[PDB]
């Protein structure tokens, strides 16, 4: 009966979203280019037009519907568990793959080593009027 | 913003101002990562239900000085877009989900002491400032429906998921957070429709440099008591701003 991993393991046939739109294909024109610039799990088999959950959404299985940005519904599978609500910053997978830098100057530009520390302040050692209630919050 | 105090001069270098060419007409903040990639909303570019689909020729971008309006010498530099690039599965329909868009400037712009980038967090750094009760600030236009002449700024406490959750009927995501005062903490304060209020942002005690942990998304009104301002999740965003960037 249930489906567990909010559907990443489903390999059935279902090719309509829950507002009743039919799955386009993984392979088509329209689905490859919404999917560029996605992180997939490759464990999880785009077969024909079955919703799938290759990004691990917590929402669960979806598919794209049309070519717009937007244009993707969720399938209706019957999940054990609803997916438990991690805290706003639990569970935040790692980036590095390795101030450290993270993205390629070629394309991003300059600026990322030195981000964040402002000029008329940082720089010259001066407080603005509200910093220390933010810095003031951070101890508990 | 509404129940802000006065901006300082360059307090925000990386604030980022969309305007509409025809009319010159503001939309909504941003946030400047770089000297040629603007972060901001989705819903700023794009919102159907209102037949809103901005693209490249139809906007402008103004940076730096706000212009301290004294009608001495205005210096807000003004930019062009090369490219948008909308999350292809930012949830318009429903819940707004992944609600962030990528900018590229036509022409890279030169740091000055009013023009310089944020920070988008590592790993660490979400972890350690990601917490109930810490508190981030907005900068937007203060709210009397509008925009008046000095900057407002606003700090505003992330608040527990479970009460962002039970004061709406919204489905709220992982890729969202709330932030702000529940009734009967005293301090009150929101972004607001139109403010332009863009990076909700936070000052590491690590290493003393301001990062953008989240986007103004969505609310319900404004400064309501039992309401909160959504903000995208940047972090959990990050490896999609990677992919469209490292692969442009
Ligand atoms: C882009 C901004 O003008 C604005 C940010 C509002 C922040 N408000 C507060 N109180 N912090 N965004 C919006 O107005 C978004 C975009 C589309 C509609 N919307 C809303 O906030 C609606 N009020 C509620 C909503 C509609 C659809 C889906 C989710 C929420
Ligand atoms: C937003 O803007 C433009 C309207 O000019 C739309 O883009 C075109 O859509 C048609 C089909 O409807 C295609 O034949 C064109 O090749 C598209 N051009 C580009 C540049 O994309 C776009 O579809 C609109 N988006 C929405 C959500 O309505
Ligand atoms: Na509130
Ligand atoms: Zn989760
Ligand atoms: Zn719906």
């Amino acid at each position: 009966q249930c489906v567990p991993d909010r559907g990443q393991q489903y390999q059935g046939r279902l090719a309509v979203t829950t507002h009743g739109l039919p799955c386009l294909a993984w392979a088509s024109a329209q689905a490859k280019a919404l999917s560029k610039h996605q992180d997939f799990n490759s464990a999880v088999q785009l077969v024909e037009n079955f919703c799938r959950n290759p990004d691990g959404d917590e929402e669960g299985v979806w598919c794209y519907v049309a070519g717009k940005p937007g244009d993707f519904g969720y399938c209706d599978l019957n999940y054990c568990e609803e997916a438990v609500e991690e805290e706003t910053g639990d569970g935040l997978d790692e980036d590095s793959d390795r101030y450290q830098t993270f993205f390629n100057p070629r394309t991003f530009g300059s600026g990322e080593a030195d981000c964040g520390l402002r000029p008329l302040f940082e720089k010259k050692s001066l407080e603005d009027k509200t910093e220390r209630e933010l810095l003031e919050s951070y101890i508990d | 913003i509404v129940e802000g105090s006065d901006a300082e001069i360059g307090m925000s270098p990386w604030q980022v101002m969309l305007f509409r060419k025809s009319p010159q007409e503001l939309l909504c903040g941003a946030s400047l990562i770089s000297d040629r990639w603007v972060l901001t909303a989705a819903h700023c570019l794009l919102y159907p239900p209102w037949d809103k689909n901005f693209t490249e020729n139809d906007l402008l971008v103004r940076i730096g000085k706000h212009s301290r309006t004294r009608y001495e010498r205005n210096i807000e530099k003004i930019s062009m877009l090369e490219k948008i690039y909308i999350h292809p599965r930012y949830n318009w329909r429903e819940n707004l989900d992944r609600d962030i868009a990528l900018m590229k400037l036509k022409k890279p712009v030169a740091f000055s002491d009013y023009i310089h980038p944020v920070c988008l967090p590592d790993r660490e750094t979400a972890a350690s400032l990601l917490q109930a009760g810490y508190k981030g600030r907005v900068t937007g236009w203060g709210n009397l429906k509008g925009q008046p002449s000095v900057l407002q700024v606003v700090n505003l406490p992330i608040v527990e998921r479970p009460v962002c959750k039970d004061s709406t009927r919204i489905r709220i995501t992982d890729n969202m957070f709330c932030a702000g005062y529940k009734p009967d903490e005293g301090k009150r304060g929101d972004a607001c429709e139109g403010d332009a209020g863009g990076p909700f942002v936070m000052k590491s005690p690590f290493n003393n440099r301001w990062y953008q942990m989240g986007i103004v998304s969505w609310g319900e009104g404004c400064d309501r008591d039992g309401k909160y301002g959504f903000y995208t999740h940047v972090f959990r965003l990050k490896k999609w701003i990677q992919k469209v960037i490292d692969q442009f």
